[PDB]
RNA sequence: GGGGGGAUGUCCGGGUCGCCCUGGGCACCUCUCCCGGCAGCCUUCGCGGGCAGCCGUAGUCCCGGUUCAUACGUCGCCGC
């Protein structure tokens, strides 16, 4: 009879609030989301909702791929890195594992 | 589960219309847990359920209905009855969730009810030995204890079982709030009734020594105001409460005595105690300052120790090194002071022997 | 959103249960007083002005 | 009255300390008392004021002179501070009441004026 | 000790680099060039530039663009610009948490700033207003990682924890908004002991923004965060906020009492700095109009409301559902009704500047409580669904009970005792039965007289047994619990109960991997709302 | 003095002080607490002041009067709440009868 | 005049740019006179403030080395006694003063000191 | 002081009113003032008391001896109570902070002890 | 702080009278474990756990006996 909708909101974890290439963007990463706002209107453009599931596993570090920018770099406290792209979706339903003891942070 | 209580409660129905009590007392002893032994704790009893207590009082006590009814004992000798007694099953939320259906329309119920329970206790047993105990037990109103209260003095104003109860309900009508202590002995008390009280209370309160001086209280004073605001001008309107407010104002100037020296005292009694400390610290060595004489000095000042910890900025706390414990030590001697080296100081056993000049 | 800088703000104490109201200073704000004699000492019968 | 108040302490004599209780010589009485001794006589003001609560308009006079004048020997005993330490503890419980107690005070105040207004308005009338 | 670092390139080769260490004592280490230091057995003497300003530890430093500015920010609530060219430094000084990260933009331009009230705002340079502001919830976080001033030994150690639940209404004339209380920052509020939580937030809940914020108790955001010997000033916290009937009311209490190690001079006798700090309580009871575009402004403030030889504490505020009326009960025991008169003294009405009489709250009525003592009483209440009955359970352990009172006339027209077993929690009225928990969690009709419901909850710690708390709907007839499962710390979870009114089988048990600090009712439809401690809302509806 | 009660700060602002301020302050503390409306902050600066200046009263007699003066209202400030207590018992008493 | 001592470095890459290294008050006065002497393996600045007390720092080991407060008081110990008539005597400007202490110190084992 | 007491009350004045409040007198004044004025003299009792902290001796005896003189006076007047409401009030304001300033006046008490005996011995030395 | 011991100094019955002891009063040094805090190093994502721990007091070669504070945008006169 009764459901439960699946979370939203976030707390605004301490992993640097990244800006996107022209700076039109700016990429937060909150606990178990990452979401894009738009820098002149201050509304938000996408919504990446994450998968968290180990109780206390955190995003660790969050960066854009300097390689080519609209992607991302992801990562857990235990062994999960996204791959994601920023403007749509396509990288949270397949993480890659690192097959770490802990991860305590990462940078690309 | 309520289909098996009901059950149980028809199957004691039928134990009711064989009047056979003896199966029923013995099924109640089952359910809340003759011979009839007791432990001996008014708070170490088991518990119980809700239903089983109602249906307790329901068979146990009675109504009348002619407009206003009448508790009364259908079972005025039972072990069932001392028990709600002692485990303070007699509320009046419990005796209406028991009558729900005859009293529906009956309005004042609160105080019909706690001005008939304790009179049929007293009527059961008049040794009160069980009103007592239900003074003691049960969470009970400011009706119910100004009755039982008229109860101890119908009694008296082997024999001190009763100036017990006398005690507790004065501390419960203290405990009740100023209105329905007011408004209930206004009820239920004549005008000289509450005299007989106001003696009570004056023997307790002189005997007690407030009056009597030393060379040759809030749950009292409580009780006092609240019955003469009770009676007011419509009772009296002697000698007698000159008297009266001459004693009031003996033991007012007594209190503010008390208070007077408690500051004082009190006072005096943490100097020497911190004094005690840092003279044993002195007598060790570390060479504080204290007081020489026997007067109290005009700062009541001791010097603590130095703490081993320092709060650096922002705020955090680091060790006290001992160069600047040294340093504060420095600035803790005063302008003159007779330091001597003992030769076991020199061999490195003992510490020296300073006395410096009183600032 | 730099906070703009606020003094300190006096506080609201309670007041007795007879404040004088507005009106009351709107009439004791009838402040500068001239007090004219009469000639002779003659008591004033009736003052006007017109509409 | 300075050397009867000596040697009525040092024996823990019950009678010869009322004697000179009852009788400004107090307190240049208490200035030239030997500070260990001066102890001994506090001890048993403490000691009558703890076990029931009551009045003493001439103690207030008395115990206070002494706790200043002697109140610096009181380093020497330990067993004193003790005692005195539980001596204004009941000395609060005494002052709990103060407050409700005062209330009453009006109270008789109010009745035994009114109850004088109408027996003289019957003398009055 | 390290708390952060910013290096930036001196350049398409890589010639040096520049490093700036913030560290945990407050200090800006510069070391100016490192890789022709130790490109060179044997090194030069390297010796760092400090720059000393902030009193607890740097939260964050960058280089800013060209290399000539060191901007920086740290828990002081400034963004601090070390000049760095002259010896000057210039700052944007009063935010409104601790400047808890920072980037400079791909341009020299834009600075974006990660504010610890889960805030961020792209600031443009020398413009310094945000052209950007994005705001969260705002809760209670249990942080992963923990801080970046707790790695020092200050004075109060910052610990993460949930002390008390979070308080919040959902706000009826508008659904979805929802107000609740929030202090300066998350580091800020839970510094001190003591939650200071001065200050509301409106939260959208259709789109999950903050809308507004507004201040309620006193805050000082331009003065000093910390006292001169390094512990940060407690606020007075909001700890009863609800609602009224009308969608035009609110009432706030606000409670601040002085820190403990600060008597020390109040001692007389046996008064411990604990009673000192209880005697010296301040207590204000403020009622609040709400405009239309959610601006709170005052009506009355009373500074006791509840008083005897010293104030008493305040339990719990009930708006009726019926009226523009709110209870409260206390701790001399009164339960007191106020109500909206206008200001006329005599006859002449006192009106605000634009015309408008002026309102003004005052206690219409007192109703005393009984009291039952057997040989510390707290308390709850509620009004019924309808108004016309008020449920007060007043609280003394195991014995205490619920008093149901008229509210046209002032008499008690019931009396309930001996269904509580340890201290009261909370007490909630859905339509005909009041639902209550203690160290028992009971639903007890009252048009029956009979308890449907009753549950012995598992034992567990104080700290758990007071982040338990509950809700009703009283639109479907459905309340809602919430308990975390067995001092707290930040891995628990949590696991809410939907009941219905009639049956005793929970209708719905889900746990969830962190602990839930706040349950609300949505006043226009079915269901609940539910706010997390790694502070998510979630939704749940049934259907 | 509020703000110096909320903000942590009052013994810091009383501990720095010379013979003639002091003297102003207790001055004030004396002047002002006989109102109710700022008894309390009135009485905690008078606590702060006793616990920090109270070793030098032989030093200088003008304190010693400035420190016996404060008594000599406060003293004159327990029978004006003792008499507002027992007044306030006779009120008590009227509002009972009414019923 | 802040009693502060500050220490400049030049900053790296651009030349003639200074900045300041660090400081720290090491005097209780201001500090009016400073020289540096720097040879045969020795680097010291003396800073002469109005606590009189000199404050020799390490020039090439600054922030490396603990600084070394010289004494205030003169060299010659400027106090001399008879001990016979036991006066105690110490000279200034253009005074001599003499104390005379009167008694032992095995007599004192507070009022009469 | 009936009739001007009487005429102050009645036309709201506050010359009368204060010249025969500065000033057996009293109980006379009471007596024979009117009964439907008692209710105004409280809440002007009442208003004096507030604005003013320092007449509390002579305006609680006013008020003291209206309440024994007009008791039922005020009762038979029954809905005017919320002057005895705001007297109330006032009464309870000036009650406010008494735990804490006992504790002052014993801190007090004992700097005042110690300078009256030092007093004490300088004059006899 | 307690539980306890080895040792310092002491009077009252004292003892063949000496080493001191038992009975009473005791203040200190030292040892011992529990009390409150602080750090390290392994384990686990965390929660917690484990290992060998230091401090609860006193004066230093010199010396941390230090480092640390919250902006601009605009001033003046009078009125409600």
């Amino acid at each position: 009879s009764w459901k439960v909708s699946k979370p939203m909101g976030g707390r605004m974890s301490d992993i640097d609030p990244i800006f996107s290439q022209d700076e039109r963007h700016l990429i937060i990463t909150y606990n178990t989301s990452i979401q894009v706002y738009s820098t002149e209107d201050s509304l938000l453009v996408r919504r990446i909702a994450l998968p968290l599931t180990p109780s206390a596993t955190h995003i660790v570090s969050s960066a854009l791929s300097k390689s080519n920018p609209d992607y991302l770099w992801v990562a857990c406290s235990d062994g999960r890195i996204w791959h994601i792209n920023w403007t749509s979706g396509e990288g949270v339903d397949t993480p890659s594992t690192i097959d770490t003891k802990k991860l305590l942070d990462m940078a690309v | 589960s309520w289909s098996e209580w009901q059950n149980k409660a028809m199957q004691a129905d039928e134990l009711l219309q064989n009047n056979d009590i003896q199966s029923w007392e013995e099924l109640m002893a089952e359910v809340f847990k003759p011979e009839w032994e007791w432990p001996s704790s008014r708070s170490d009893y088991a518990r119980v359920d809700r239903r089983w207590v109602v249906y307790a009082i329901n068979k146990v006590f009675g109504w009348e209905g002619q407009n206003t009814g009448r508790l009364t004992c259908r079972l005025p000798e039972s072990s069932v009855l001392i028990y709600l007694v002692d485990a303070g099953h007699l509320s009046t939320s419990n005796v209406k969730s028991a009558f729900k259906d005859d009293v529906r329309e009956v309005d004042k119920v609160e105080e019909l009810i706690g001005e008939q329970l304790p009179i049929i206790l007293a009527e059961v047993d008049p040794t009160m030995e069980l009103l007592v105990g239900y003074l003691s037990g049960t969470q009970l109103g400011s009706s119910e204890l100004v009755s039982s209260i008229k109860l101890l003095l119908c009694s008296l104003g082997l024999d001190e079982h009763r100036t017990r109860g006398l005690g507790i309900a004065f501390s419960k009508l203290a405990a009740c709030p100023a209105a329905e202590t007011v408004k209930s002995l206004r009820r239920l008390f004549k005008p000289d009734e509450v005299l007989v009280l106001l003696n009570v209370l004056r023997a307790e309160l002189i005997k007690d020594g407030w009056t009597t001086r030393y060379l040759d209280i809030q749950l009292i004073a409580d009780l006092m105001s609240r019955c003469i605001d009770a009676v007011g001008l419509s009772g009296w309107m002697a000698n007698f409460f000159s008297q009266f407010q001459a004693e009031i104002s003996v033991a007012l100037e007594g209190v503010m005595e008390a208070v007077r020296l408690k500051g004082v005292i009190a006072e005096a009694a943490n100097y020497a105690k911190r004094a005690r400390r840092a003279l044993a610290d002195s007598a060790k060595g570390k060479a504080m300052t204290v007081h020489m004489s026997a007067e109290l000095p005009l700062g009541l000042k001791t010097d603590n120790k130095i703490s081993t910890e320092r709060v650096r900025s922002g705020g955090e706390i680091v060790a006290r090194s001992s160069r600047q414990i040294g340093h504060f030590i420095s600035k803790r001697r005063g302008i003159y002071s007779i330091h001597r080296i003992s030769e076991e100081m020199l061999l490195g056993a003992a510490g020296p022997t300073v006395v410096q000049e009183a600032r | 959103m730099a906070a703009e800088v606020v003094p300190l703000p006096q506080l609201k104490l309670p007041s007795g249960p007879s404040p004088i109201t507005a009106e009351q200073r709107y009439w004791r704000s009838f402040k500068k007083q001239k007090s004219h004699t009469s000639t002779a000492n003659w008591p004033i019968s009736h003052i006007s002005f017109p509409a | 009255l300075g050397t009867v108040l000596n040697q009525a302490l040092r024996t823990d004599d019950s009678d010869l300390l009322e004697s000179c209780l009852q009788t400004l010589i107090i307190q240049n009485t208490i200035n030239r008392m030997d500070s260990s001794l001066a102890g001994t006589l506090l001890s048993k003001l403490a000691a009558r004021m703890h076990r029931r609560p009551g009045r003493a308009f001439g103690l207030m006079r008395w115990i206070q002179w002494t706790l200043v004048a002697h109140g610096g020997a009181l380093v020497t005993q330990p067993d004193l501070i003790n005692r005195l330490t539980e001596l204004s503890r009941v000395l609060e419980e005494r002052s709990r009441g103060l407050s409700s107690l005062l209330a009453l005070k009006g109270k008789l105040d109010m009745l035994d004026a009114q109850l004088k207004y109408r027996k003289a308005l019957k003398m009055a009338g | 000790i390290i708390s952060t670092f910013d290096i930036r390139p001196i350049i398409a080769e890589l010639q040096d680099i520049d490093v700036a260490v913030g560290g945990a004592r407050g200090a800006i280490y510069v070391y100016s060039n490192l890789l022709a230091h130790l490109h060179t057995l044997r090194v030069g003497t390297i010796q760092p530039r400090k720059y000393h300003w902030h009193r607890r530890a740097v939260h964050s430093v960058k280089w800013s663009g060209d290399g000539n500015y060191l901007i920086s920010g740290g828990y002081e609530t400034v963004l601090v610009l070390w000049q760095l060219d002259t010896g000057r430094v210039d700052f944007l000084p009063h935010l409104s948490a601790a400047i808890e990260n920072i980037v400079v933009s791909p341009k020299g331009s834009a600075y974006a700033l990660h504010l610890d009230d889960n805030s961020a705002m792209v600031l443009s340079t020398a413009e310094m207003k945000p052209s950007m502001y994005v705001s969260g919830i705002q809760s209670l976080v249990l942080g992963d990682r923990p801080s970046k001033d707790a790695l020092v030994r200050r004075v109060w150690r910052p610990i993460d924890e949930i002390a008390s639940p979070l308080v919040a209404t959902i706000s009826p004339q508008n659904p979805s908004h929802m107000f609740l209380c929030v202090g300066n920052g998350q580091q800020a509020t839970v510094g001190g002991g003591a939650t200071s939580t001065p200050l509301v937030q409106v939260f959208d809940i259709s789109s999950f923004q903050g809308v507004a914020k507004q201040a309620i108790a006193r805050t000082n955001p331009t003065d000093v965060n910390i006292t001169s010997e390094g512990v940060p000033i407690i606020e007075p916290t909001a700890t009863k906020l609800a609602f009224s009937h009308d969608g035009k009311w609110l009432a706030s209490i606000d409670e601040w009492q002085p820190p403990e190690r600060d008597t020390e001079a109040y001692l007389t006798g046996s008064k411990t700095q604990s009673d000192a700090c209880k005697e010296r309580r301040e207590i204000y009871l403020k009622f609040w109009e709400v405009g239309a575009d959610q601006s709170l402004e005052l009506v009355t403030r009373i500074n006791d409301a509840h008083y005897t030889k010293q104030t008493e504490s305040i339990f719990d505020l009930a708006s009726d559902p019926t009226s523009a009326r709110f209870a409260t009960i206390g701790n001399d025991g009164m339960v007191r009704f106020w109500s909206p008169k206008l200001r006329k003294r005599d006859g002449l009405m006192a009106t605000r500047p634009d015309g408008q009489p002026l309102r003004s709250w005052s206690c219409s009525r007192v109703v005393p409580l009984p009291v039952h003592e057997r040989q510390p009483y707290s308390g709850a209440i509620t009004f019924s669904e309808d108004g016309s009955i008020l449920f007060a359970a007043f609280g003394p352990p195991s014995g205490a009970l619920v008093v149901a009172i008229d509210t046209q006339t002032g008499t008690v027209r019931d009396v309930v005792s001996g269904m509580f077993k340890g201290d009261i929690r909370a007490m909630k009225s859905l339509s005909s039965c009041l639902i209550m928990l203690s160290d028992d969690l009971v639903v007890y009709d009252i048009v029956s007289d009979e308890m449907l419901a009753s549950y012995t909850l598992k034992e567990t710690s104080e700290a758990a047994k007071k982040l338990t708390q509950l809700a009703v709907n009283h639109q479907s007839r459905s309340f809602a619990l919430a308990a975390p499962i067995p001092k707290l710390k930040r891995g628990t979870k949590s696991e809410l109960l939907i009941f219905n009114i009639e049956d005793e089988e929970p209708k719905l048990v889900k746990t969830f991997s962190q602990v839930i600090i706040s349950v609300c009712a949505v006043p226009s439809s079915s269901g609940f709302v539910v706010v997390d401690s790694a502070a998510q809302v979630w939704s749940i509806t049934e259907g | 003095l509020t703000a110096l009660r909320h903000r942590s700060a009052l013994r810091e602002a009383l501990q720095g002080r010379d013979e003639l301020s002091v003297i102003n302050i207790l001055r004030w503390a004396g002047k002002y607490v006989a109102d109710p409306r700022y008894r309390s902050i009135c009485v905690d600066v008078a606590f702060h002041l006793i616990d920090l200046y109270a070793e030098h009263v032989g030093g200088s007699a003008e304190l010693a009067t400035q420190f016996q003066q404060l008594l000599a209202k406060v003293n004159r400030e327990v029978e004006k709440a003792e008499l507002a207590i027992v007044t306030g018992g006779m009120v008590e008493s009227l509002m009972m009868s009414v019923e | 005049m802040d009693r502060r001592t500050a220490v400049y470095e030049p900053m790296a890459g651009q030349s003639g740019r200074w900045s300041k290294v660090f400081h720290r008050r090491y005097h209780q006065h201001d500090v009016k006179a400073m020289a540096s002497f720097e040879g045969k393996g020795m680097s010291v600045v003396v800073s002469g403030g109005s606590d009189a007390s000199p404050i020799v720092l390490p020039l090439r080991a600054l922030g490396k080395e603990f600084h070394r407060t010289l004494p205030h008081l003169p060299q010659h110990p400027t106090v001399l006694s008879a001990p016979k008539a036991r006066y105690i005597l110490s000279w200034w400007e253009n005074e001599i003063r003499i104390w005379h202490l009167l008694n032992s110190a095995q007599q004192f084992l507070p009022l009469n000191l």
